[PDB]
């Protein structure tokens, strides 16, 4: 089966610049059949390039493509506030019917910030019914490669977080995280010192977090 | 506005054929005696309709041109699809070039003298070329004069030449056909 | 009118049940073009799942959907149709209509989309949340509330009534193993005023018809 | 030999076929959409300047986007082409009317009839010239007389086969 | 290429088109005129001889009152314009008849069918030769049967139109 | 110049009219006849590719037989003929699109509809290529979608004049 | 098999080309570097993509050959046909030929170096006379470059050479409108 493969996976760049997106096809194809579609979060997918060159009707010229035999090219010439999104290659021919890349996210590049540490104790609530959340807040923070270690007195956990980022600040371009440490009560009282280690390109050096029961 | 049948407006349309300035060549016309058929952004072609001659000599060295080959390839083209278009050429001492350096510079002797005059070749060759703008240039079976003695074909520059007519294509793309048409064995 | 795919169907089923998407053409000639599914499971990416040729001879499968899916198409209504049987919980995605006509002398596109129909596959009840706070412990501190253990999506959380708005992250919900969402909506404030104001995270659940309202305090 | 280039432009559009004029190939003029019946014409018709200049336009654009530009413009490929976008003795009957003071087509100017409300377009028309001066609507208003009416016939031909 | 040459010649007639040819262009015969209908499918058909005539003794009539006689002739203008005139590959296709033994258009006899009370005339085709020989009647009489069924389909389609 | 090469073959066929290639003429096949419907678009159509093969083994085919075989193989025949029978502007056109990485015609590979009852079929059409790759069917299969529908259109249009 | 509206049965069919071989050239390619035209059932004419040159010299003594008309006539057409169909050619230095005893030896110096060389203008009239499976011999507004040396045509033998693509005449017969077309004056 045909397998498209854009790259890079996220695109950082700063508005007006050069943003050059690729898509490396499996086999050798017809750029007749190769397009491009922008996909914001709010709206359906839409048509930028098709036939590998042709722009369509709407798109604003700064778009273009280009490619043949495997490398496909989509430009952005100048990269505007609504530029930044995703993007899907296309080729329609073989097998899958419609094929589509993995697509490429293009962001704002920032200044490098840290990421400002907040841990949350569980409620009394939570523990009344039987289980412990206890959470890690990363504030405001850019790029958004962001590493949580959960230690409950001093132990790697592993296998009991789960994460969510939020889309990047329309304002300043700035990334938060959450680090959700879910256990039992049982398995919550049986340890009394919890931690949260973030290590973050903007930190000085990894910061930790911590509290105790009570 | 016109309303025909009550419903239907006249309306018209104007093309803008510079959009094809990288594609193909475009002739206008700056006044009557100075003729324009450029190439591209950068380079071009000046006919030119003059009593002052430029070539005082009678050699066409095209042999030695085309070794060289430092001319323009795309005005090298016209000028061949331009002479090649003369019907019933026959008098090659009224034909003088200067290749030097890779500049063209063609002059036509129009005074070599109604039908059977060179100069009546080469003015419906030119008239068909500049086709746009070239009923200023000239006022018989075809057949034209002009009390002009020379037309003289030379490189320029990309300019605001389009100053009389707007470019088009037509006059270039419809020569095309005349190539090698009513041509003398020799 | 305008050129437009009005879009239909859509919600919520057990694993193994059925449900049919449709999506219906306005103000183009809906006969002379080949239509397509597309869906976007979460976190993934765009991915094709059925298409019909313009007159209806030829329908094509991606092979995760091959026997479960019929697409189907009705030129005279100007309708498209798209029957998922067997669903599985992995076929929870959004799914799009789009036209596409496949002749020598177009490239092949999808220029006209649908809006997006939302099609969530689970064994979850619906359940309202149950909302616990984040309690903050010089500058600013942090506080929230944590919207855990509710199904299906959305929810809606507001501070203090809609008129706290600045410095407010609501986090996407997380789909825990037990096939509940949960969630964090935080808010930086100035720790001066952790005493003197009062701050509530207003959680609205609209699919279990709950509305829940929390003081979040220190300590 | 006879002209094989075909038009594409249905992106986007409520029905296959036509063509648009973007505002880059009028002159001071905003872009112009004409519609499948009158464009489709020109795959047939073998007299119409305006479908020999679409034929010209669309390689152009054609020709620009798909290939690379060269470093010093070559006119090898309108040379290698010309024939397959225009029909070169279209415009020997435009240049043999000239020489016969009869007027003829410059292929810059054209004329079309417009429905006041549905929009609905003909196939724009040369407007003729000679010696420099164009000829007045006057001249040939039983020519747009009689366009109005194919553009009656043809809206009559519609509402019989849309049912 | 392709032929563009229009025939004019509508002037006084009962409705406009056809084309008459002058006892100066036929061989020992008086005025012959044809109808819109016959002629109206020179402008489209691209194998009829009769038709490729049309636009020669056309070009010819038109060359002559509208140009200047010039002191020797000049066959500069014919080379220049025979084809927008002509469909030189429908002679071709003639002579490789000719060279092939099989029966072949010179160009120069053509046959017409012609109503006895309306007097309505079909388009004129050209009449075969063979080494010298021209064909009988006989040799194509089915052809001009199906002409015959073509004019009472014609007239026909009239008649429903004139309502 | 405009093509003219006339096909004939009704010799013993229900009705005149139509092509059948010979198993000679056809790759690793059997004899394949198509009727006078498909095939009598020939004589109009400006741009189908396969028309242009038909004229071409037709000619082949002629020639062969009506002339006698020269000691060494001369071109000069096809030299003077090929505008009569190919448009050279057509593979003008498929020249320009292979240039453009758009698909185009090699000229050797056709496909069409066949009914499964009654045998009718459509004219054929050519199967479209870029850099060696042959498209896949999926690639113009609303092509074949329409190409069906002008058959029910002639099959309905048939039935209605068959009273 | 696939049915289009249930009746329709989707059908193809392939036509044997080499059926013209006695009215028509056939081209065919052997390889990425051996390409062939076919002439009938014993001549023909052998394209070659190649380092290795075959003639040192730069004469091409057509006037001479011509003359003593020992050479396949019409072998000899093709070649004016393959020539006179080069874009803008202009280094007659760049053409060597051999035509002793009637045979076909003809070379293009591809090295005498992009829109602008002279390999250009030959890879070009190569690419459309054999068009069937050219694509393999090579990989920018039509103009080719190719790192092969030279380009060499010489009359063969009928043999099996359509190894890689099946003979067409089409290659031929769509060039035959290029000749004299883009041809320079001299
Ligand atoms: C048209 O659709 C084709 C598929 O459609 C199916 O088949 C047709 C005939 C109908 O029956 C239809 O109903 C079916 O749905 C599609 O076929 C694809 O063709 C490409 C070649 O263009 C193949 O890629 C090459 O594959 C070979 C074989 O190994 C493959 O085997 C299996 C399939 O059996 C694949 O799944 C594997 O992943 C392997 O890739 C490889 O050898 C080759 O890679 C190497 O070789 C080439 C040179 O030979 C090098 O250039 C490469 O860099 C590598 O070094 C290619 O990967 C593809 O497998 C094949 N798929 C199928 C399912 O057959 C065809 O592409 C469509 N045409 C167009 C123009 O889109
Ligand atoms: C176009 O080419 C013309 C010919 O070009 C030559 O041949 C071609 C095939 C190429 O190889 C080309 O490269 C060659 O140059 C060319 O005309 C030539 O112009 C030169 C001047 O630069 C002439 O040289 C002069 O020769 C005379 C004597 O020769 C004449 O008389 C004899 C006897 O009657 C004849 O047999 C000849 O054919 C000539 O008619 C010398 O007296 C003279 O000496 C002085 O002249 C120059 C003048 O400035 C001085 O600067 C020198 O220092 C000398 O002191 C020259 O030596 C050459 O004869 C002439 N050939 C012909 C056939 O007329 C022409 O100039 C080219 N035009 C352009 C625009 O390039
Ligand atoms: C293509 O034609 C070329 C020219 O052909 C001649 O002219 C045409 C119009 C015809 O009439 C044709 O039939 C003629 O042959 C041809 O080039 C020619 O090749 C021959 C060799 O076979 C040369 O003869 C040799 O001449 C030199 C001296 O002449 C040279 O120098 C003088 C002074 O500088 C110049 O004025 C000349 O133009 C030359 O440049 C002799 O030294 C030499 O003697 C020995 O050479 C051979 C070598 O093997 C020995 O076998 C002999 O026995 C001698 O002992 C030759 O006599 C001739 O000069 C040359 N002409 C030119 C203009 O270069 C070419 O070979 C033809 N190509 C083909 C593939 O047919
Ligand atoms: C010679 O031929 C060339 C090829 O046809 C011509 O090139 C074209 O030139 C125009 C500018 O003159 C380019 O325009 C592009 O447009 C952006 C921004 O345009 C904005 O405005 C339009 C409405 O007018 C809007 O629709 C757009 O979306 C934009 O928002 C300019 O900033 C750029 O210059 C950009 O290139 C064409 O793209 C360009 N085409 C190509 C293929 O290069 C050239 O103009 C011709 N020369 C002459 C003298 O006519
Ligand atoms: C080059 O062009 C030539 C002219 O087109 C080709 O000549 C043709 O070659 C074939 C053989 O390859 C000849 O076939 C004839 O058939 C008989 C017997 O064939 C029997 O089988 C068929 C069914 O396949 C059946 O229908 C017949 O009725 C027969 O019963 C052979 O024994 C003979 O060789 C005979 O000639 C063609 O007749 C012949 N045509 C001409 C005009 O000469 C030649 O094949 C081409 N070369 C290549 C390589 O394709
Ligand atoms: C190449 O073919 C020629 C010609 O073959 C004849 O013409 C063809 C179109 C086809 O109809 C063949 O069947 C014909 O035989 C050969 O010259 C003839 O060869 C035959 C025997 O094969 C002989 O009887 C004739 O006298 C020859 N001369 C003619 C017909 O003028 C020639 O031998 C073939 N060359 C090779 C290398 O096979
Ligand atoms: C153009 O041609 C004319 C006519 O052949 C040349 O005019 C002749 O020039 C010389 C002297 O100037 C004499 O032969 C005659 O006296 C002139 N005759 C006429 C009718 O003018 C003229 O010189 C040529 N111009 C060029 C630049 O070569
Ligand atoms: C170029 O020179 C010619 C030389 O003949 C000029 O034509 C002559 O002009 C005078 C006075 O204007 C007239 O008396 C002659 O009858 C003209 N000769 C003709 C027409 O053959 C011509 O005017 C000059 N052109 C320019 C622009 O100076
Ligand atoms: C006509 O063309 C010539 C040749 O290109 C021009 O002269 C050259 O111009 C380039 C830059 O454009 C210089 O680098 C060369 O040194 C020039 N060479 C010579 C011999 O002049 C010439 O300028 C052109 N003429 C016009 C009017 O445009
Ligand atoms: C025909 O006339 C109508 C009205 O005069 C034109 O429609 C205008 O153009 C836009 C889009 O092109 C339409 O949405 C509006 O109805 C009109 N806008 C105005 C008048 O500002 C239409 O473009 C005309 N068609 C042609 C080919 O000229
Ligand atoms: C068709 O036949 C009729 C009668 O045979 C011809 O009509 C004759 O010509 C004049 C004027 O041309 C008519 O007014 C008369 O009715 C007839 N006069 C006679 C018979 O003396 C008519 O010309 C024929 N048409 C053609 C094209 O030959
Ligand atoms: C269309 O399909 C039919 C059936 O598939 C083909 O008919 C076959 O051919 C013979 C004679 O050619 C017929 O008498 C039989 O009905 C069929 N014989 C078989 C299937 O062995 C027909 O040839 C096809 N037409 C084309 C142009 O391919
Ligand atoms: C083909 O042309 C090239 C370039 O003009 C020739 O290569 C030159 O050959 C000689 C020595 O071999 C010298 O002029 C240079 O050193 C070479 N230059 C390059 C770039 O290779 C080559 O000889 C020609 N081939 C033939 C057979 O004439
Ligand atoms: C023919 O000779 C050319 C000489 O340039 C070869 O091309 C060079 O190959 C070497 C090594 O393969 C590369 O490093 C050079 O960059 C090439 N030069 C180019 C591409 O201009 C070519 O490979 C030879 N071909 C064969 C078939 O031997
Ligand atoms: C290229 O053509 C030449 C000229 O016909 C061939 O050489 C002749 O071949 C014939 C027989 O075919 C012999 O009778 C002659 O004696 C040969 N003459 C010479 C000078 O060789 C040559 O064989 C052909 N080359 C190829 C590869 O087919
Ligand atoms: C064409 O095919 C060749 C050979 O398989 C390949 O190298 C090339 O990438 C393909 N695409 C082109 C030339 O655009």
């Amino acid at each position: 089966d045909i397998v498209l493969t854009q790259s890079p996976g996220t695109l950082s760049l700063s508005p007006g610049e050069r943003a050059t997106l690729s898509c490396r096809a499996s086999q050798s194809v017809i750029s007749y059949y190769v397009a491009w579609y922008q996909h914001k979060g709010g709206q359906a997918p839409r048509l930028l390039i098709y036939g590998a060159s042709s722009r369509a009707t709407g798109v604003p010229d700064r778009f273009s493509g280009s490619g043949s035999g495997t490398d496909f090219t989509l430009t952005i010439s100048s990269l505007e506030p609504e530029d930044f999104a995703l993007y899907y290659c296309q080729y329609y021919g073989s097998s899958p019917l419609w094929a589509f890349g993995q697509g490429t996210k293009v962001e704002i590049k920032r200044t490098v910030a840290a990421p400002s540490v907040f841990i949350f104790p569980p409620s009394d609530e939570q523990l009344k019914s039987g289980t412990a959340s206890v959470v890690c807040l990363l504030n405001n923070f850019y790029p958004r490669e962001a590493k949580v270690q959960w230690k409950v007195d001093n132990a790697l956990q592993s296998g009991n977080s789960q994460e969510s980022v939020t889309e990047q600040d329309s304002k300043d371009s700035t990334y938060s995280l959450s680090s959700t440490l879910t256990l039992s009560k049982a398995d919550y009282e049986k340890h009394k010192v919890y931690a949260c280690e973030v290590t973050h390109q903007g930190l000085s050096s990894p910061v930790t977090k911590s509290f105790n029961r009570g | 506005t016109s309303l025909y049948k009550g419903v239907y407006e006249l309306q018209t349309l104007e093309l803008n054929m510079e959009t094809l300035n990288m594609t193909m060549p475009l002739s206008c016309t700056k006044n009557n005696s100075h003729h324009y058929i450029m190439v591209g952004n950068e380079t071009g072609l000046e006919l030119t309709l003059t009593n002052t001659s430029i070539i005082n000599h009678k050699f066409c060295n095209l042999s030695d041109a085309h070794k060289k080959n430092l001319y323009d390839h795309a005005l090298m083209s016209i000028i061949s699809t331009f002479h090649l278009s003369i019907p019933n050429f026959n008098q090659y001492e009224a034909m003088s070039c200067d290749f030097n350096g890779g500049k063209i510079s063609v002059q036509y002797n129009l005074s070599h003298s109604h039908c059977g005059t060179v100069a009546n070749g080469v003015l419906q060759t030119f008239m068909r070329m500049a086709w746009g703008g070239s009923y200023i240039a000239l006022d018989n079976w075809d057949c034209i004069m002009t009390s002009y003695q020379y037309l003289i074909i030379q490189n320029t520059t990309w300019e605001d030449h389009c100053q009389f007519s707007r470019p088009s294509p037509i006059g270039y793309l419809c020569l095309l056909s005349q190539r090698t048409r009513d041509i003398y064995i020799s | 009118d305008e050129v437009q795919l009005v879009q239909s169907g859509g919600g919520l089923v057990r694993p193994g049940g059925s449900l049919r998407l449709s999506c219906a053409a306005a103000g183009f000639t809906f006969k002379s073009y080949s239509m397509n599914w597309v869906r976007q499971a979460p976190g993934r990416g765009l991915e094709w799942v059925s298409s019909i040729t313009s007159g209806g001879s030829k329908t094509y499968y991606a092979d995760v959907v091959k026997g479960r899916f019929t697409v189907s198409r009705d030129n005279a209504k100007q309708s498209l149709y798209l029957q998922m049987n067997s669903l599985r919980a992995e076929d929870t995605a959004i799914y799009f209509c789009a036209r596409s006509l496949h002749s020598t002398s177009q490239p092949s596109y999808m220029d006209v989309w649908g809006r997006k129909i939302t099609v969530i596959v689970s064994s979850a009840s619906t359940k309202g949340p149950s909302v616990f706070p984040l309690a903050p412990s010089g500058g600013t501190a942090a506080l929230g509330c944590l919207v855990k253990d509710y199904f299906p999506e959305p929810v809606t959380v507001s501070w203090n009534s809609g008129a706290l708005t600045s410095g407010v992250h609501t986090f996407p919900a997380v789909l825990q193993s037990s096939g509940l969402y949960s969630l964090s909506s935080v808010v930086t404030v100035p720790s001066s005023s952790l005493g003197t104001q009062t701050y509530i995270c207003n959680v609205n659940h609209k699919p279990s018809n709950t509305k829940v309202d929390k003081r979040v305090e220190p300590k | 030999g006879t002209f094989t280039w075909t038009l594409s432009d249905s992106e986007g559009k409520d029905t296959p076929g036509g063509y648009c004029l973007t505002r880059w190939m009028l002159i001071e003029a905003e872009l112009k959409c004409f519609g499948n019946t009158a464009v489709a014409k020109c795959n047939e018709k073998h007299d119409e300047e305006f479908c020999d200049m679409l034929r010209l336009f669309d390689f152009n654009k054609q020709a620009i986007q798909r290939l690379k530009a060269p470093a010093q413009t070559s006119i090898q490929l309108i040379n290698k082409a010309v024939n397959a976008l225009i029909n070169d003795q279209l415009c020997m009957k435009n240049h043999l009317r000239d020489i016969m003071g009869i007027p003829y087509c410059n292929y810059s100017k054209y004329w079309y009839l417009n429905h006041t409300t549905t929009g609905r377009t003909s196939l724009p028309k040369c407007w003729l010239v000679s010696n420099g001066s164009y000829l007045n609507e006057t001249h040939f208003s039983d020519d747009i007389e009689q366009q109005a009416d194919n553009m009656i016939t043809e809206m009559l031909q519609k509402e019989y086969m849309e049912r």
